[PDB]
Parts: C-alpha cells; structure tokens; sequence
C-alpha cells in the first residue's frame, strides 16, 4: 500500500529550530492536499498545517508566523520548519496527505518534545 | 381471349385483358372508367402520357401485384403516373417502401381535451410559442445541470471541506442540483400524467434516459436521510444526464439510431482490436524481456502500448526499447489502422443513411 | 381531336396536337416550320435525329414544360437534341439547373470608361499584363506581411528592449508593416472608389476580410498617437492577413463554400466531440481518483486529455495510470475515431462537389 | 428461312428460327413445348411477360448461351423470367455466376451412419442442440486458455519462483493449461477420425491452426521429460490459439479472406511504407546531425521515429530539435497519411465485398 | 430521298439512305455487302443481332461519326457489335478513348539485329530467361546498395575512425559501394548505347534517376583525387538509389504516377496546412504568452505544435499549459483532421485509378 | 501567484566572494529572461546582469568581469557570484524575470552590504 | 553488458552499522527483482534479502529486523542497511539483479567482515 | 555556441589522486564521443581517454590501469580519475567531445602539475 514515513524526532528545548520531514511511498504529495496534524499525550489530533494541491498553505491559529509548510513536487516530501520553539507544543506530529472524498493517509507518526 | 391494346403516345401495350381486370378498382380496372380514353377508331386505349412508366404500371397488373420504378424514370414522374392510373393507395406505400421512405403516423394524441393540451406543449416545441419555451428551459436546465456536475469535482471550491475524512442545504450546488432535479421530475410526472398510453410510456428510451437521470439524485438523499461502492457507481452514473439532451438534438437521435443499427460491426471493432491486442502484446513481451530495460512487465501490461499504437494515439509511456521490439511495434500502429479501418465505412454508411434519410 | 404522329428513325410518337402546340414558339410548335421535317406520303413527321433523347423532348410538352436528360443520353448530346428542336433559352437553363450547373452572369462592369478601366485592372487579374502584376504585387506584400507578423515574435530581434517595462519609425518592423498596410489601404481605397455599386462592396466577405486586415494598425497607430485586453486581442485579430490571400487563391475560396455548406455537419462535429469528452473524462475521473498518483484532479483537468485521447493526438502528458482508467482511455480512442469518422465524410463530399464543380 | 414473331405484350420480336431451336430443350426450342402460346390468329407467339428482360431471354439464343442481365430489370424478375422460359439449370448458374452468387456446396458427409452423426454433432453447431453445446464448450476452453496464457506472464502469480535460476503438476496453471490441451487434442481426433475425407482435413487451415495450438505444449513436455532459442520461439508460438477461435467466428473468417485477397496491397503498403521509412530518416539523419543535442545516431536508428510519425503515433521519445530536423518531421507526417491512405482503401473494398456478400 | 428500313430483329430503324452511305467503308456503307442480309419480301435489311447496341451504331452514321456505348450494353457486346458492321478500326479506337482505355504501342526496339538483342536482355526482364536473370541481379545490387548507405552510418562500424578529425580502398564499405557503382554505370551505358533514340533515352525520368544515383559517387571520388557544404548535400542526395528500385517495381511507377496526376492538390494539402498552422500557432502563442511557465517563444516556435497536432502526431514535448491554449490545441486538431481528410480522397481516387487500369 | 524569492545576505566586507541566489514558483527561469538589479539606498534601480532565455548574458558597464551570471533550467535557480567585492556595490539586490510585452516579476530583495 | 557494481567494503566490529550499494549500468532496478547474497569463505550462496519488482520485501530467517533493503528507482540503486552488526554475519555480500526465466545478473561482490 | 568547460587543476604531487570534470553546454556527452587529450610543453597533443558514444572505453598505451574515465548521462558530465600520478604525466589535459565526420568541440584545457 501506501506509507507516509516521518523523521521528526530530538528533543530540542524551548527555542531553537527542528524541520520535520513526510515522505510518501506510493503516493505524489503533488497529487494530493497534505497536511501536519499533531497531538499531545491526553489531549486528542489538533491541526497545525495544510498544504493543499495547488499551494494554498493556510496554519491553524496558534502556530501561525513560528511555522512554515513546503513541499517539492520532485523529491516527492512535505517538510515543516518549527521555529520559535516552546514547551507549549510538545506533542506526537503526525502526517496526514488525502483527497477530498476518496481517501486519507496518515502517518505512525514522530515525536517532538520540547524542553 | 379478350385483347386489350394500350397505347401509351405511339407504344403499343397488347395485353389480355384478365390481367387488366385483375385488379378492377384502378383506372384499367373499370371498363365505365377507362372508356373516356378509348378510341373506336382504331380499338385502343390511346394515352398521351410519359411512355417509360406503362412498362412498370403494366408489369403491375402482369404480376398482380408489384411496384418496381424502372431505373430510367425519376421518382415524381412516376410517382404521378401511379396517381393518374389511380393503381390505389396500397400501390403508393408499396412503392414508398420499394424506395426506401418509410411511413409511420402513430403519435397517439389524447382526446381528453385537456391531456392533450399539456401534452402538445411539452412533447412538441413546435405545437406552440410556450411549447418553444418550454423546450428552451428545458436545454437551460440540462446545460446547468451538466455545469454543476463537472464543477463539483473543481478542487478550488472545496476548501473547506479538504480535510480528511476523520477531521446539506447550506452547499451552493446542492441548491442548483435541487433545483434541476425538481424541473427534471416535473416534466417527467407531466409527461407521466398526460401521455395517451402508459405502455408507451414506459418502454421509450428518451424516457428512461429521463428516470435514470434523476435516480441518483433520490437514492444519495434517501441514504444520507439516516455502501461506499455503490456510492461512487451512482456518483458516476449522475453523468447520463447529457443523454437527455437527445430529445432536443437531432443529431443525437440520428447517432443513437446508427449504433443501433450498427451493433454487429461495433461488435467487430472490438473483436479484432482484442485480437490484435492480445497478438502484439504477445509479441513484443516475449521480444523485448531480455533487455534489462524493458517496461512491459506482462502481456496484461503489454496490452495499453497495443490499444494506444493501434489507434495511433501513442502516448509513449509504454515504447518499445528493443530492436524486435520496434519491429513489433511497427507492424501493430499498421495492423491497427487496418482493423479499424474496416468496419468503420460500414458505421458510417450506417450513419449516412439515417442523417440523410432525415 | 387532331392526331400527330412523330417518326424518329423508325420509332414513332403518336401524340395529340394540342399537346404539341402547347408551347408555339419551338419547332414542332410552329406549323409553318414544322412542315419542312413533313412526309405527305406517310402523314408523319420523319426525324433522322437520335432516338431515345425524343422520349424526353416529347414528355416536354406532356407535361407542360419539364426538361429531365434520360440517364441513357449523354450531356452533349441531349444539349444538341434541345438545339435542334428550338425548345428555347429557358429550356437550356431549365435542363442545366437539373443537371447542377449553376447559370450566374452578374458582373455589373462600371460604364464610365474610367471607373472601369482600374475596375479590371484590379478585380480582373487576367484582363490585362498590368492586372497580372498587380496581383503579383498583391500576393507578395501579403506573404512579406505575414512574414513580419511572425518574425516581430523572435526573441532574438528583441534585445534592447528585454528589460523590463518599469527599467516609433526607427524600428525596422514597423517601416515593412507600415509599408504593406500603405499598400493595403490603397489597393482597399481604389476598389471602393471603382466599384460599380457600394452595396455590394459594403458585403462582400472578401472585402470584410481586407477592412479587418487594416483596422488593429489604425487602432494601434490612434492609440499610440495620444487598456491591455483590447490591445491583446487586436495583436491576435492582426493574424486576419493570412485570409486576404484568399482573393488570389481559388483552393481557399473552395475551402470557405465548404465550410459554409457543411455548417450543420461542423456543429454535429463539436456536438459530439463535446458529449464524448465530458462522457469520458467523468469517467476517468471517477475510475481514477482512487489512485493516490493520479494526475486528473477533476472532470475539468480530464478534458484535455479526453479530447487529445479522442483526436488521437496523444501528447503523453495526461494518460490513466489504473486499470479501470485505462479501460476508460482505451474505449475513448475507439469512440473518438467513430465520432470524428461520422460528419467529416460528409464535409469531405461537400468539398470535392465545390472542387470538381470549378 | 423460317421466321417466328415473339410478341412479349406488344413488342415484336422477330428472329430466325434457327436461332430459337439452337437450344432445343428450352421453352421455345420444343415446338411442341411453344404451341400454348402459339396465337393462329396472328401468327405469333403471345406472351404476356415483362418487356425488358425478353431482349436479355432473346440474345440468349442469338449469341449461342449468355445470360447478361439488363440493368434495367430487376434480379428477381429476371431470374422469374428464366424459370418461366426453362433456358435451363446451366442457364441459372451462369446467371449467377455473371452476377456474383458463387455455388459451392461440397460438404461430403460420411455416410457410415456412425462417421456422419459426430461429425455433424462436432463440425456443425446448429445440427443439433448437443452440437450447440459443443461449441460454446469449445469456445469456452479457447477463452480461459488464452486467459491462463496471459496471466501466466504476470510477476504477482511467480512469488516462489521469483529467484535466480542458479538459486511439474503442482503448478495450478500447468494444470489448466493440460485440460485445455487435453480437450484440443481430443476434438482434434474426433474431426480427424469422423472426416470424409483424410485429404481435406490435413489441407484445411482451420485445422493447421489446431495442430499449432497443440504442438508447442507436446514440444515443451517431451523437452521436460529429459535449446533456449528454441524455448523462447514457441513460448511465443503458443499464441496462435487466439485464431482457433476463428472456427466460432465469422468475423475472423471474413478477416482472414479479405487478408488473402488483399495480398498485394498489403505487400504495396508495407513497401511504400519502407521507401518511405528509408528516405525520411535519412533525411532527419543528414538535416540534424550537426546539432550536439540530436539523438539520431545513424539512419537505421531514425527508422523507428519515421515509422511512428508516418503511422502519426508519435510516441515522442526520438523528436527532431533542429530547424531542418522539423522541416523534415513535417513532411513524414504528410507523406505517411497519403502512403498509408493510398492502398488501405482497396483493402476496405475486399473487406466490404466478403462481408455484405455473406 | 430514298428509304432504307434496317430491322435489328424486329426492331426498325427507318433511316435516310444518305446517313445510310455517309462512311462507304462499313458493312452498310458498301451497297454490295449489306445485300447479303438485304430481305426483298419485305424490302429491310433483316438483321439478328443485339437490339440496344443498333441504336448507337445508327447514331454513329446519324452524327457523322460517334461511338458512345449505351449504358444498358455490355463493353464486349458493343464491340462485338462494333466488329460485325464493320465500323472500322478508327471505330474502335474512337470507342475505347471514349470508354477509358489507351492506345499506346510505341517501343521502338532496334533493327541492328544486335542493338536490340542487348536491349531486349536488358529493357525487358520478361524477353527471356537471363533477362529475368539480369532484373534479379539488378534488384539484389539495389538492395545491398541501399544496405551500405543506411550501415555506413552506424557508430559500431566507425571505431578506429572515431576521434577529432585533428587526431581509400581498404574501406570495406568503399568496396561494396564502388562494385554497386561498377554495375550501376554499367547497365547504363549498356542501356545507352543499345536505345533506339538518344534522346528518349535523355529524357526518360527512370534514366534520370540511374544518373542521380552515380553522380554523387564519382563527385565524391574526384573531390578526394586532389567545400563541406556541398558535400553534406551530395551525402544526402545519395538516397536516390532507392528510386531506381521504380522500375523493377509497378507499385512505385504507379505511385509516381498518382503523384504527378495530383500535384494540384498536393499544393492544396500543403496550402492549407500552411493556413492552418500560422493560424493555430498564432493563436496558442497569443493565448499562452502570459503564462511563465509557456514554452512557446514565439509564432514560429509554435508551429511545430501545430504540424504535430495538425497531424496528429502529437509528439507531446510542445503542448499548451493555459486554458486558452488548450482550447485552442483543441481544435488544432480538429480543424488538422478536416484540411486533411479534404484533399486525400482526390489523392486517393487518382490512386485508384492508375492502380485497377494496370 | 509567482514570487521570485532570493538568499543573498551577509556581510562580506571588501574583497572575497559572495553569491545569490534567486528561486521561482510558478515561474520557469528557462524560458523567461533573467537579471539582478540593484539599487542602494538614497539612489534608483541599477541594471547589473542579464541573461536572456538564449544566454546571451551582458553585464553592465561597472560590474563586468568581476560579477557572473547562470542559470540551471533543471533546478529553476538563477545564480549571481559577485567577486571582486568593493564598498561601492552596497545595495539590495533584486531579482527580475520577465517576458517583453506580458508581464515582469520583481523579487522583495536582499541586503549585501559591503563593509 | 551489463555490471553490478557495490561499495560495501570496511571492517567493522560487531555492533555499529554498514550501509551497502549496489549500481547497475544497462539494467534498471526498477524493471527488476533485486536481492543481496551472501557467501562466508568455506560455505556457500545463503540468501539474505529480496526486493521483488512491486516492492515484495523479504528477507531470510536469520538476518530478519537486523537488516533492511530499499530501491531509489530515480538514481537506480539498491541499497542494504546491515544493523546490529554481528560476527556471525562475515561473507562476501553479493548482489544480484535477475528477470524469472530470462536472466540473472550478479555482481563481482563486496566483503565484508565483523570483528 | 558550445563550450566544454573544464575543472582540474591543483598542484598534486607524484602518487595521491585527482578527478577532473568536464562540463558541456549546449552539447549532451550522452549523444556524442567523448575523451581527454594533454599536451605537456615543449610537446604535441597525446591521446589519453576515450568514452564512445555506447560506452567503448580505451586508454591510451600508458596510462592503462591509472587512469579511468566515466559518464553521467543526466548531469552531462565526463569525468577522469587520476591514479598512481606521476611526475611523466604533467601537461595541460583537454577536453574533447565530437562527432565523426561532422564536428569536434575542444576545452581552453586545466593544468595537471605534478611534482
Ligand atoms: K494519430
Ligand atoms: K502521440
Ligand atoms: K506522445
Ligand atoms: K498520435
């Protein structure tokens, strides 16, 4: 099937910089909305970010500015470069790339804990 | 026994006179009728009409009963002379469908005085100014609704729904969608209401184009008022909504009739293609596998580079990188043209005589 | 009553003389010159013309007036059986409107003296050497002007002016397109001011289309001399120069009569085109969109290549990458060579008919 | 010396006797025969049949036997004329063979009352209901053989195998594969051992074609029960069981009669094709070889991309990119659509011939 | 003044002796040989003979002198009737001109009694056994010749050749090559100096083009018995050896033929294509220049497009990205199917003609 | 839309080497022309290179031989390696494509400051 | 022809990590099955990985988890990442690039020996 | 026009290594022959190296085993790997691409100095 692997791990403390990095197997990010979904231990899936198909990047209402959303469309990955670090978003980022009405595709998932 | 000589302007026609009197309700049959142009003179029946056309009108009573124009006679000239020899009216449809004209009233108005006054205005655009009208509205809604079924897939306008799935009269096209399919089954109930038979009603195909066009639309709202597969084969049967504008386009009825009458050689077409497809997937596996590029991985796979290399279409995703290869696949873009070539002037005839015919 | 009897080598023609003498202006309607053809000694008129064109010439007045060339008889020689019967000029006209030649005089030459000398000059290139060179002259600045109009594009002959628009004579384009609409206007100017009647050069679409070549230089030139839509549709309406070249060339004469006859056909065509292209592209659409490397995002984006599948151009940059999509494609090419395989035989008979017919 | 006066309804008919007894076991070459009609009144021979087709009847005994039907009379007429004048069976087949009927009916069926009742169960399917049945298992055992040769090609399917060769029941599609071969060879030694005649079934094409569809697995088993060249040879052999399925279908059998008539134009094309093929890439070769970016590297490597822009697939992986290169691919395409449009026609003639004739 | 009453076996044909006597050299043109069939009982010349086909012998005389066949006769059995009055041979040419057929004997051979004996073995393959034998040979040294030009090309056969040209005979090509050269030149001065006339032989296409076929060779040779432009040409121009192929082939003079009958509408096709892609490269370039990822740089840049979708070809490394411009690419080729189809069928019918009258 | 987003910051003093570098979305820099322009400030635009969809690159009549131009047309990058560095070119950067007639995209700039 | 060249050499103790490669010329991993062999001095072929043409990844009984093969298919390549190293595992890997009943392609092979 | 523009110099002395590249525009060393040529001073051009369009690779009759020479095909790059250098080999090696019978395209040459 499909896999959408993520390599997002380290525990960068408060400030600093980490770039999460999607990859897809089987699926075109260029083909398909993608988006970063975190959630933290004993709270449920908050959204982050959205990079839909055609680049109409659009961040949830707290980590507006801090991050950013990428994508290639030849290296076939969506990345998300987490600026502005805080203790505050300590959660399990997931990676999620779908297409209205047909299917959804989400990631195990990474963990990013900051100090 | 009795001899009878016809003279058509200077020919003579000797005939007996039992096949004369074979059919006695024509203008020879009836001795009080034929008599005005009788000469006592020189006992014959003296004509003064075209002299080609007594031969087919004779050969009509000499085999009792047979119109054939002869080849050297246009069809009016004829067509007039069976009208002054007043052979009948069965001697016209006779001759009609010798042609090849062919004859069918039907149309059944109703004589309720009321269902066939709707049913004029709707089922003729021609009956009427309204009836024009109401033709025209109903091309509008078909255009409109065609419209909206294309733009819903538009990933523009599903923003904020481009979510996944694990995160209706509020939708702008669910609204034009309701209203096209409130005028669809409005003017499939009236015609219901006011058509002189239902038998007739329905059996028409331009009347199940009509039903199938508005099940989707009942079967989604009755399943969202509260399976996956069906839901994408009806989401995709919506598109038969373009087929209900063949009532309103001759030229849809026109193709319609010639893939009717056509079905053996579409069903040829696709025979040979599937011959030839199987055949130079075939070839071109088996002579292009030993090269370690090769991009046919089977026959199965082989078969999309032969469909698209016999109808010339060639999107070179799938090529031949092999000497014997390219052999192959230059005798499939050949043999393609071939196979299609060949029943295809016979769908065209077909097409041919119905548009024509019209 | 009176009864005339024809002989045309052996072959007679009884017919009555009232008949005869219905039209009097013609050989056998004239007693006084009917009786050189005379024989007292057999009371019939005795031809030595040929025999089979007289069934025709005597169904001339049986039926009145009516001119139909019997399928046995050969053109010239029905042609010469009128002559020498002296049916008359309406008679000939009438038997070429049946056969299909097309009888169109017009040419109303100015009689002025003056106003028709640079008439012919100009409209007739084979009255004159001088009308030759004229259209020699004609040709040559169209052809040099449609070389500017497509070399002005070269981004090689723009160098100083690839920057950037934030940071007219000298240009050596501007004299060759200013040179040819000089010459445009001119030989524009002279066959308005020469022709006999300004209604008919007001309608002419081979003036129509000299007028259109001239208009977007003028609305440049205004312009210059003091919005961005405008401007770009004119620098596109300036491609109308190629058309003008239709007065010095009888194929595209030809080409415009068959696409004004074969005006229902081309819709038909389009007409199709369109109900396959949105059949097909919904279809690959929803027989693909499963697929996470599919490349149609909607029914919209899947035209393109339904219409480049169906015209069996195939550029490669859409195709299906599912099975059932390529089930789809597969029958889109097929329906594609039907759909445009229909009309285009007719536009085709309708073209050589206007070729063979020059 | 003798005269006899035919009178077919008023048109006389006067010919030699001699010539009317030429052929004395006709209607009017028995005088005892002709005597019915025989009219001592006039001394004439009466009949009251059609006009036109007794001058076809009459030359039949003027020109010692030939029956050319006039084109003026109907093929039914005619052949109602001669059954009335009994010219004979002989006169009937030249008729028809004049015409285009071709009259063969051979079919020798055994007659040991055992030999005859399997063949017709067997060779013909709608001798019976059981010969119905046979052939549609026949058709069926063709179908899923050609399925088990296509999927056994598919990477999925060899998952234990699908290591180096350097690291026959138990396989199940060998297993469908020899019940295939089994019921081959067995309604192969039926028909052979029920045939009349040994001769004509080893003569028949439709049964070489079922001795190649059974050679290659009997060569595969005798090797495995112990060259690669060889193997690779008849692993593609092995697709020739697609036209045993001609048999069942008259499609096919029309195809490969219209492929044997047009033989010669086949040849034609695939000659035209190849001066073609030769003088285009050689061009394109020459007119893009000075450019460092071109991917012909010699003349037999820009035979593939003359071969796919002639046959206007174009498939797009060899392109020119020279301005010569381009001049050059445009006229291939142009001289590909005329070579391939020249002879294809006459192939579409033969097709249409052997198909309507059917 | 006098009468004479022909009776084409009851058929009369009453004519005036004068038309009668107007060619004394036929059978009723000579008094003393149209007696034998003279009948003096009823004073007509009593033939028995076809009926339809006297009519258009009689017109022969009645217009002075003119053979049209009627359509309802037979060719064989006009000219036998042709043959039996006697018409004469100028008759029968005037007959098959009419009918389509040509007369050409010409062939002028030799009457040395050894300038033909060579010429025989040579001109004509079917004069004997070892003139077939010559053909042969002929073909076989055409073949390898056209052989050596495509191989010499390959980059494999060019090894210790292949460095930077700053770092004749061993060659083995420049062997095959100059012995194909040797039997070139000799069977054409063989063929000069055994022709009737020099100056047929000066003028004959298919001796022009065993010219072409050897100058490039000796230019070659005596440019290295001591520019580049020329020699890139003369490289080129060395592919003619595959027209001298044409005479050994009746497929290719027929296509010559067809070739040279349709040169008005191959300048048609041409035209037209010409018209169509300034218009449609005009158009995509216009509609697409606003967009930064467009790869059409300008008018002439997007022709190629046009040729290839025009065509259909449709390589696909040139296609629209904008919505204008895919409308556009979208009846590109549309409108390149129609300016194609239009011509061809002229091409196609010329084809036919020169095919089935060999 | 299309922006022509450009890396060319720091603060090399006189001599060494520096090179910007200007990226485009929605933009192919193959098939467009090419240029930096620089301004500094208190002053107006100046043109400092130029490569036409062609190559036919021309510098201006200050900075030639010490600055160079490129182009990939693979990665869609267009290049600028100022050598030669002195105080006088102390100014921000643009970066401009264009096609003559339709349309020109300018970049937001950046900063090299000569010390 | 075509050749298999790998670059898994070094000497690396037990534990740590070693990433093979294997390149081919004339053969594209992406049209074929790809698998390592391996082969310790005195014994003879044993299996050890196998990436079908679809991505069918299976490894042997013992080098399971320890070990894991991946396919580029843009830079043709097949790699083999050799985790929890052990002296067991010291042969010459191989590699090896084969079409089922057409034809096997191997390579020279790489040494690798665990200290 | 073309230019085949060439990257090897540096002062390597006897043994060690070296790889100079050569780089085409304009020109696709994929479609066309490649090889080095040096010439030292004092001395005439020598052949070295050459890659047929078809991968025929042959030396030269000295530096045989040495030397190697390779190609990308989709960086458009022909390279040389200088072994065993010795202080015989000193010249100004070029860089060659052609077309036999039609065109030869030469690099201003780099410097190989050994000492
Ligand atoms: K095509
Ligand atoms: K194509
Ligand atoms: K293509
Ligand atoms: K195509």
């Amino acid at each position: 099937e499909v896999q959408l692997v993520e390599s997002g791990g380290g525990l960068v403390q408060a400030g600093g910089s980490l770039g999460l990095s999607c990859s897809a197997s089987g699926l075109l990010f260029s083909r398909n909305s993608a988006g970063w979904y975190r959630q933290a231990p004993g709270k449920q899936r908050e959204f982050v970010a959205r990079i839909r198909m055609g680049g109409s990047i659009n961040y949830a209402d707290t980590v507006k500015g801090r991050f950013t959303i990428s994508r290639d469309n030849a290296k076939n990955t969506v990345y998300l470069q987490m600026n502005s670090l805080k203790p505050e978003d300590t959660a399990v980022y997931y990676c999620s790339s779908w297409r209205t009405g047909f299917y959804e595709y989400w990631g195990q998932g990474t963990l990013v804990t900051v100090s | 026994g009795e001899r009878v000589v016809i003279n058509i302007s200077g020919l003579r026609f000797e005939t007996q006179l039992k096949t004369l009197c074979q059919f006695p309700e024509t203008l020879l049959g009836d001795p009080k009728r034929r008599m005005r142009y009788f000469d006592p003179l020189r006992n014959e029946y003296f004509f003064d009409r075209n002299r080609p056309s007594f031969d087919a009108i004779l050969y009509y009573y000499q085999s009792g009963g047979r119109i054939r124009r002869p080849v050297n006679v246009p069809i009016d000239i004829f067509s007039e002379e069976i009208r002054f020899y007043q052979l009948g009216e069965e001697a016209m449809e006779k001759f009609r469908e010798d042609e090849g004209f062919l004859r069918e009233e039907e149309r059944p108005l109703p004589r309720r005085d009321f269902q066939r006054q709707v049913w004029l205005l709707f089922e003729y655009p021609e009956s009427s100014g309204p009836a024009r009208g109401i033709a025209i509205v109903s091309v509008l809604v078909i255009l409109i609704s065609i419209v909206i079924f294309c733009l819903e897939t538009l990933p523009e306008f599903r923003d904020e729904k481009d979510y996944p799935a694990s995160t209706s009269f509020s939708d702008p096209f669910f609204v034009v969608e309701t209203l096209c399919i409130i005028w669809f089954s409005f003017e499939l109930l009236v015609r219901f209401f006011a058509c002189p038979s239902k038998a007739t009603f329905s059996r028409n195909i331009m009347n199940l184009i009509d039903i199938v066009a508005i099940i989707p639309y009942f079967i989604t709202l009755g399943t969202e008022l509260a399976s996956l597969a069906i839901l994408r084969v009806i989401r995709l049967v919506r598109v038969f909504r373009i087929f209900k504008l063949s009532r309103h386009s001759k030229g849809l009825q026109i193709l319609g009739q010639t893939l009717k009458a056509s079905m053996r050689e579409l069903g040829l077409l696709i025979f040979f293609l599937f011959i030839g497809v199987i055949l130079f997937s075939s070839a071109v596996y088996f002579a292009e596998a030993d090269d370690p590029t090769s991009h046919f991985s089977s026959i199965p796979d082989a078969f999309w580079w032969a469909v698209v290399t016999m109808t010339t279409v060639g999107y070179g995703d799938m090529h031949p990188v092999t000497i014997g290869g390219k052999i192959v696949g230059s005798l499939c873009a050949i043999a393609g043209v071939l196979t299609i070539a060949l029943p295809v002037p016979v769908i065209v005839s077909n097409f041919n005589y119905f548009y024509h015919r019209e």
